């Protein structure tokens, strides 16, 4: 086509989706990770995670307002990945890298798994 | 705006 | 903070949101523009348009599944802007620029209004 | 990935 493109559009959309999340506006699911609860937008979760894409395209699970993750999933690891989904920024640290990598593998977030593997290989 |  | 950032993340999220829209997955509103209907995600509309941000933060309108736009709004102009919201790409042509600019003004999409004004000024 |  003969379209023009606004370079910052995708980043501005994501910034606004994060603002809606922070104000709990039109959030339609709560992700339960052991004792912790995280409110989010199903569409953002699906757009970022192979696991959520699978869950919310399921004819029964698409209608659930609460999703309980595997008890082995670390809440801090999930929190870091949820922030990444809404911002493109990953708070990767020596003290959380193993939890973040395990959570990204479970959530099926390949690019996060890739950078965790690379940061781990560099420290060995 | 750019030509993509 | 000491975060790392994935450059293509925002663009990949938007690409997936557009794929969900094309398959009518978790769309929660229909925008009626005279004889035409457009299915969309309320959160994407709010993240792109000052008018939709206002509408879906309203305590009554947030719950509506159908939104009827002003009868002066051109369906093609709306279609072009809806595509822009989900892709960052604007199909701006001599034959549609006036309709696109009027629709962007109504929807409160300042960056689109700005490029339409610039393209018009160049042709006079 | 980059340093933002
Ligand atoms: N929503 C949506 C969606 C759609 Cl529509 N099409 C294709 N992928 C989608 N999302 C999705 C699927 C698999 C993975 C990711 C996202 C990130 C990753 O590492 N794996
Ligand atoms: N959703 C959301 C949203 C939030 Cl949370 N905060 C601030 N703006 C938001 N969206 C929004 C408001 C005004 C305009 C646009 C988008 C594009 C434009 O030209 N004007
Ligand atoms: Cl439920
Ligand atoms: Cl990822
Ligand atoms: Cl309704
Ligand atoms: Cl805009």
């Amino acid at each position: 086509d003969s379209c023009i493109q606004f370079t910052r559009h995708a980043s501005d959309v994501l910034l606004n989706l994060n603002r809606l999340r922070s104000r709990d506006i039109l959030t339609d699911v709560v992700i339960v990770v052991s004792r912790e609860q995280f409110r989010a937008h199903k569409t953002v979760l699906m757009a970022c995670s192979g696991l959520f894409y699978s869950i919310f395209t399921d004819q029964l699970k698409c209608n659930l307002s609460v999703i309980n993750l595997d008890p082995e999933i670390n809440p801090e690891g999930f929190c870091i990945l949820l922030d990444f989904m809404y911002t493109s920024r990953l708070n990767l640290r020596e003290g959380n890298i193993m939890a973040v990598m395990a959570t990204a593998m479970y959530l099926q977030m390949e690019h996060v798994v890739d950078t965790c593997r690379k940061f781990i290989k560099a420290s060995e | 705006w750019v030509i993509p």
